[PDB]
RNA sequence: AAUCCGCCUCCCAACAAGCUCUGCGUGGUGGGGAAGCCCGGGUGACAACCCCCCGAAGCCAGGGAGCCAAGAAAAGCCUCUAAGCACAACCUGCGGGAACCCGUACCGCAAACCGACACAGGUGGGCGGGUGCAAGAGCACUCAGGCGCGCGGGAGAA
RNA sequence: GAAUGCCGGCAUGAGUAACGAUAAAGAGGGUGAGAAUCCCUCUCGCCGUAAGCCCAAGGGUUCCUACGCAAUGGUCGUCAGCGUAGGGUUAGGCGGGACCUAAGGUGAAGCCGAAAGGCGUAGCCGAAGGGCAGCCGGUUAAUAUUCCGGCCCUUCCCGCAG
RNA sequence: AGCCGGUAGCGGGCGUGGAUCCCUGGAUGUCCGAAUGGGGGAACCCGGCCGGCGGGAACGCCGGUCACCGCGCGCGCGGGGGGAACCUGGGGAACUGAAACAUCUCAGUACCCAGAGGAGAGGAAAGAGAAAUCGACUCCCUGAGUAGCGGCGAGCGAAAGGGGACCAGCCUAAACCGUCCGGCUUGUCCGGGCGGGGUCGUGGGGCCCUCGGACCGAAUCCCCAGCCUAGCCGAAGCUGUUGGGAAGCAGCGCCAGAGAGGGUGAAAGCCCCGUAGGCGAAAGGUGGGGGGAUAGGUGAGGGUACCCGAGUACCCCGUGGUUCGUGGAGCCAUGGGGGAAUCUGGGCGGACCACCGCCUAAGGCUAAGUACUCCGGGUGACCGAUAGCGCACCAGUAC
């Protein structure tokens, strides 16, 4: 019916796998249909542009390549951990990401 | 050559059977078949005109139920079927069955 | 519902259309299933002129493919229509 | 176009009559063909309006026949 | 039903004329307009546009004659009247208004149609100029127009 | 490992036969990376009851213009009925339909048949037959009895007069 | 919490004031198609009538309506066509087998046709057949390759009974009564309709005397659990190291009603999707289960001999069905001819007769257990691109 994405633009993840093992960073993009995220700083390649009116000069430009999302892990708010994410369900009751190590919301 | 608007009797199917030799009972060596053939036996369909409120009207009816045309028009005598149709007239009888 | 805007599709561009607004004769698509009678209302409702003349052609789509699939432009049906001597379709003198 | 500006557009037109509905309907086919006329001349860069005009008019068809229907 | 048509009789008219219809000519008017020469176009040009001859298988046509094998239908059209209706309706003249849908490019004896091919094959109708040969749609040459056939270059044996 | 097995790939024959009418070519100029093969000019030849022109079938954008040459073209290709794109088909009078009927088809009534169905006067459908009002010229790269110009005409509606 | 399908780009937009997306209901839905105003070479063309639009009468467009057949009193209801396989009925081969071939076989198969529906058929004994017996029907096992049938060849091939699945029985016709209608041949008439009554094999019912006065309960309707058409929550891991990458190796942990499985840069219970265990429907569908209605259901003697399904039973002729191919050939069915009776009537127990029994024909309906797989899901000592469907791919396509 839909991707189930556990990370969001834009909180702040850890890159817990691949070369970039370690890296916490922002979350930029998701991309549901790809399974993926773009995370800044994270996983930067060198394309090439052919000189044109959109890259005059020509070269090569910096793009940061998605991430499959399984490899990426949302950092909570409150403890400042990397964790899994929980569900709870408020008074509403509208329901809400919860970091696992402690309880505080990622929203 | 069709069915019986009264019995519903319609042609059928029946194999023509034919035989040689003599019968085990007059101490023959026994009946032989030299040939089984499909052929149809046809109900025996005749007209059966009959007036019927100053109207004529026809059936086509098995000779076997040719008195039963007749017990139709007698039980129509307790219908009011003046200035009806031969067609609605025919409706009548036939629902009287 | 019906409407003169349903009928009038667009203006036709063209060197041989627009050689045509001298004259004020007006090309347009129209609708394929649109009748002459029913152009001229629908011009005159939408243009606020007087249609004397209604001339139409059908202009089957042309046949046409991306690599391995052959396909059709859609049919479309054009109308030329003349005003009334002395007005214009000031919408069309565009250019 | 935008989700509050349909709310708005369904409850005002819940609350005009047929005949002011089939005219705002034979007005925006207007516009529609306008837009259509600019389109062919390169000469209507925000082509999203097309899209918004058409699904106005339909959803103002589809009150006009929910006027109709009782 | 009929005043029409058919039949009988009388009068007059008759290979005439009359009425009608078509073809051809003329006709207010609108067009076209060569070779040659300059770069499809300009000029020729205010172009001229007349006379004679030949002459259809086409037209007048639903013509005429002869023959036996004896040669569609129905509508349009005209006429008769019925219900009806006879302030209507129809006819004639004139005037204004109205007049929809589909096809229309291009190939079409062929490289675009039927033959698996840009295939020496097959494909119904019309026009098909001139000269000479008795005639002709035959034959030779040639006009307008269209082509030299989508591998070539040499060599000069069997 | 064999079934003149099955499917596919790739050899041999072989740089061989052939390149599709024996109507036929030559030169100069141009274009282009490239030219016997495209364009232009001159000369030559072939058809001319056609190998020219018009129409109907059938085909279905092959038409016109620009750009292009991998493949298609029996070679070549700058060209093309090929690739991409844009443009092009205009009708009261031409053809068909809103008219008629032919064979035939269908088919109220009606008849027949195990079912499916088969007949069937009228009626209806059915045309390249009947019927019905447009001729000449000009214009586009590409349509023209269709657009335009000139001169004519038909039906329907309404009205006036007789 | 992203989004404007595959599908990026150009050029523009949308979404926590809840978008995209998923489910349910509704709206719109050109033209053809049963196709249904009429015509037609499907997707085109041409009309009538009412209303609307345009200057609108001619012309055109918009909305409504207009086929035929059946039944029922011009009105109304129904029909038509489609569906992979399954089902029933109406018709119905041949190759082949018999090591030739004709009876026989293949086979009541293939196939054609009509019809049914989520199933269809069958079904409440005029049964079976020997048990002093059983007790609708369907379906599975068995009985049994038995009994038998058979150019007694090739071959064909039951039933009863036993074990199981499921389980359920009802409505009429006639006697008699009432009423309405109509016929002429005038009433104690005859006929047609509707209502009452009645439903059976220890025979039952009617009518007339006689005594005697609540429980059952649907297969119909209503409600509701339950289920389907979207979903949701869901335990537990870090560090080092080699490496492009760790999930490998190493250290130290943790979860487990979850160590099925699939991902993630390699081989991960604890990263992701899940899994065990739980949770979820406003709307539509279902509802065989639970509850409630309604329909309907109900005595005994005695007398009377009124009724108990007709071109039927029955017999003969011609055939079919069955294990039965003319056989000693019954049974069940019926094309032709003849042709009854109402229980003291009738059919059957394999010619026929007697005895002894069994059953109640000629009206109708009836769930469940059974069949199939277009569709959805689960699972394979199933295939893995010449395999597996003809098709993993834009295929019933190109050709
Ligand atoms: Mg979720
Ligand atoms: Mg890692
Ligand atoms: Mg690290
Ligand atoms: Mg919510
Ligand atoms: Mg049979
Ligand atoms: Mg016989
Ligand atoms: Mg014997
Ligand atoms: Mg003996
Ligand atoms: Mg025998
Ligand atoms: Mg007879
Ligand atoms: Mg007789
Ligand atoms: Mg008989
Ligand atoms: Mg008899
Ligand atoms: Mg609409
Ligand atoms: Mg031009
Ligand atoms: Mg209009
Ligand atoms: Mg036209
Ligand atoms: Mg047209
Ligand atoms: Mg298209
Ligand atoms: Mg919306
Ligand atoms: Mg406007
Ligand atoms: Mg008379
Ligand atoms: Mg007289
Ligand atoms: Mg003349
Ligand atoms: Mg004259
Ligand atoms: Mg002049
Ligand atoms: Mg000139
Ligand atoms: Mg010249
Ligand atoms: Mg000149
Ligand atoms: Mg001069
Ligand atoms: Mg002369
Ligand atoms: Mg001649
Ligand atoms: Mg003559
Ligand atoms: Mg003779
Ligand atoms: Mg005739
Ligand atoms: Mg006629
Ligand atoms: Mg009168
Ligand atoms: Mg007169
Ligand atoms: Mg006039
Ligand atoms: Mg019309
Ligand atoms: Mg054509
Ligand atoms: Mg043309
Ligand atoms: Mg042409
Ligand atoms: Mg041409
Ligand atoms: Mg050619
Ligand atoms: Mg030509
Ligand atoms: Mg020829
Ligand atoms: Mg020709
Ligand atoms: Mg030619
Ligand atoms: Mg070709
Ligand atoms: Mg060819
Ligand atoms: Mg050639
Ligand atoms: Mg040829
Ligand atoms: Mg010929
Ligand atoms: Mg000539
Ligand atoms: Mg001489
Ligand atoms: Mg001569
Ligand atoms: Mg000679
Ligand atoms: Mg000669
Ligand atoms: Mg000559
Ligand atoms: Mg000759
Ligand atoms: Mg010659
Ligand atoms: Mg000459
Ligand atoms: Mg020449
Ligand atoms: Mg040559
Ligand atoms: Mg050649
Ligand atoms: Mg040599
Ligand atoms: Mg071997
Ligand atoms: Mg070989
Ligand atoms: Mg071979
Ligand atoms: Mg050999
Ligand atoms: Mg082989
Ligand atoms: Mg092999
Ligand atoms: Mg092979
Ligand atoms: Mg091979
Ligand atoms: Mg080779
Ligand atoms: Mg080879
Ligand atoms: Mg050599
Ligand atoms: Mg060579
Ligand atoms: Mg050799
Ligand atoms: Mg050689
Ligand atoms: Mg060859
Ligand atoms: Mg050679
Ligand atoms: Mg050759
Ligand atoms: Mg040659
Ligand atoms: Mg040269
Ligand atoms: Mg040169
Ligand atoms: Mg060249
Ligand atoms: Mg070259
Ligand atoms: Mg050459
Ligand atoms: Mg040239
Ligand atoms: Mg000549
Ligand atoms: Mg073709
Ligand atoms: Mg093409
Ligand atoms: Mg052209
Ligand atoms: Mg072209
Ligand atoms: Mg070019
Ligand atoms: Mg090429
Ligand atoms: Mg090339
Ligand atoms: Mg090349
Ligand atoms: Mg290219
Ligand atoms: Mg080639
Ligand atoms: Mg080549
Ligand atoms: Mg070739
Ligand atoms: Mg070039
Ligand atoms: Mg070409
Ligand atoms: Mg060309
Ligand atoms: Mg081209
Ligand atoms: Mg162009
Ligand atoms: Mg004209
Ligand atoms: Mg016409
Ligand atoms: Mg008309
Ligand atoms: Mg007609
Ligand atoms: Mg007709
Ligand atoms: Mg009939
Ligand atoms: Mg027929
Ligand atoms: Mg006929
Ligand atoms: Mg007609
Ligand atoms: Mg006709
Ligand atoms: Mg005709
Ligand atoms: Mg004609
Ligand atoms: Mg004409
Ligand atoms: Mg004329
Ligand atoms: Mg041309
Ligand atoms: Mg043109
Ligand atoms: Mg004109
Ligand atoms: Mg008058
Ligand atoms: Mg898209
Ligand atoms: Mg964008
Ligand atoms: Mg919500
Ligand atoms: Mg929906
Ligand atoms: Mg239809
Ligand atoms: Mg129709
Ligand atoms: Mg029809
Ligand atoms: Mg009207
Ligand atoms: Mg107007
Ligand atoms: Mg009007
Ligand atoms: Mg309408
Ligand atoms: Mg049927
Ligand atoms: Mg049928
Ligand atoms: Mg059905
Ligand atoms: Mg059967
Ligand atoms: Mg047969
Ligand atoms: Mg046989
Ligand atoms: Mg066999
Ligand atoms: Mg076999
Ligand atoms: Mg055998
Ligand atoms: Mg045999
Ligand atoms: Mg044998
Ligand atoms: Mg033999
Ligand atoms: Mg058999
Ligand atoms: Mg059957
Ligand atoms: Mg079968
Ligand atoms: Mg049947
Ligand atoms: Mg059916
Ligand atoms: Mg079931
Ligand atoms: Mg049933
Ligand atoms: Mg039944
Ligand atoms: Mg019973
Ligand atoms: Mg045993
Ligand atoms: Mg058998
Ligand atoms: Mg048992
Ligand atoms: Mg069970
Ligand atoms: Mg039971
Ligand atoms: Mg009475
Ligand atoms: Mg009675
Ligand atoms: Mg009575
Ligand atoms: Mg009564
Ligand atoms: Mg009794
Ligand atoms: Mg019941
Ligand atoms: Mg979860
Ligand atoms: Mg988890
Ligand atoms: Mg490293
Ligand atoms: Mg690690
Ligand atoms: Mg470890
Ligand atoms: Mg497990
Ligand atoms: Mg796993
Ligand atoms: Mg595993
Ligand atoms: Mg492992
Ligand atoms: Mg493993
Ligand atoms: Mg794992
Ligand atoms: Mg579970
Ligand atoms: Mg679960
Ligand atoms: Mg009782
Ligand atoms: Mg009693
Ligand atoms: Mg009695
Ligand atoms: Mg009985
Ligand atoms: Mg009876
Ligand atoms: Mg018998
Ligand atoms: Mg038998
Ligand atoms: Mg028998
Ligand atoms: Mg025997
Ligand atoms: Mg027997
Ligand atoms: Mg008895
Ligand atoms: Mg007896
Ligand atoms: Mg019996
Ligand atoms: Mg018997
Ligand atoms: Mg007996
Ligand atoms: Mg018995
Ligand atoms: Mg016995
Ligand atoms: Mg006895
Ligand atoms: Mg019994
Ligand atoms: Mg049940
Ligand atoms: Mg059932
Ligand atoms: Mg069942
Ligand atoms: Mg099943
Ligand atoms: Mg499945
Ligand atoms: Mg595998
Ligand atoms: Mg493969
Ligand atoms: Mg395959
Ligand atoms: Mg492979
Ligand atoms: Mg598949
Ligand atoms: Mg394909
Ligand atoms: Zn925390």
């Amino acid at each position: 019916m839909r991707v189930k994405m556990h990370v969001k633009k834009g909180d702040t993840v850890l890159v817990a796998s691949g070369k970039y093992k370690g890296r916490v960073g922002k979350v930029k993009e998701v991309l549901p249909k790809k399974y993926a995220v773009i995370v800044e700083g994270v996983n930067i390649v060198k394309k090439a542009v052919r000189v044109s009116p959109k890259y005059p000069q020509g070269g090569f430009i910096e793009k940061e390549a998605p991430l499959h999302a399984s490899k990426v892990r949302p950092i909570c708010p409150a403890c400042g951990k990397p964790t899994r994410v929980r569900k709870k369900f408020l008074e509403n009751g509208k329901k809400i990401r919860v970091c696992a190590k402690c309880g505080g919301a990622l929203d | 050559s069709k069915v019986c608007e009264i019995s519903g009797k319609r042609p059928i199917v029946a194999n023509s059977i034919q035989r040689r030799g003599k019968a085990k009972r007059e101490g023959g060596v026994g009946k032989k078949t030299t040939g089984i053939s499909k052929r149809r036996q046809y109900p025996n369909l005749q007209k059966v005109r009959v007036r019927v409120a100053g109207q004529e009207i026809t059936f086509r009816v098995a000779a076997s139920h040719i008195p039963k045309v007749y017990e139709l028009v007698e039980r129509a005598k307790g219908l009011k079927l003046e200035g009806l149709s031969p067609k609605e007239i025919k409706k009548e009888l036939l629902k009287l069955l | 519902m019906k409407t003169a805007y349903d009928v009038i599709l667009a203006p036709v561009l063209s060197e041989k259309a627009y050689a045509g607004f001298a004259e004020g004769k007006y090309t347009f698509w129209v609708h394929p299933k649109a009748t002459k009678t029913e152009i001229k209302n629908a011009v005159e409702t939408a243009f606020k002129v007087k249609v004397v003349k209604v001339n139409t052609l059908h202009v089957r789509g042309k046949k046409k493919r991306l690599g391995r699939y052959l396909g059709k432009r859609p049919d479309r049906k054009k109308a030329i229509v003349q005003v009334a001597p002395g007005q214009k379709i000031e919408a069309l003198e565009g250019l | 176009m935008k989700l509050s500006e349909v709310r708005k557009q369904l409850e005002e037109a819940r609350k005009l009559s047929p005949v002011e509905l089939e005219k705002l309907v034979r007005e925006k086919k207007r516009e529609l063909m306008e837009l259509r006329f600019q389109a062919s001349i390169g000469q209507l860069s925000q082509n999203h309006k097309i899209r918004d005009l058409k699904r106005q008019i339909a959803r103002l068809l589809t009150v006009l026949n929910e006027k109709r229907r009782q």
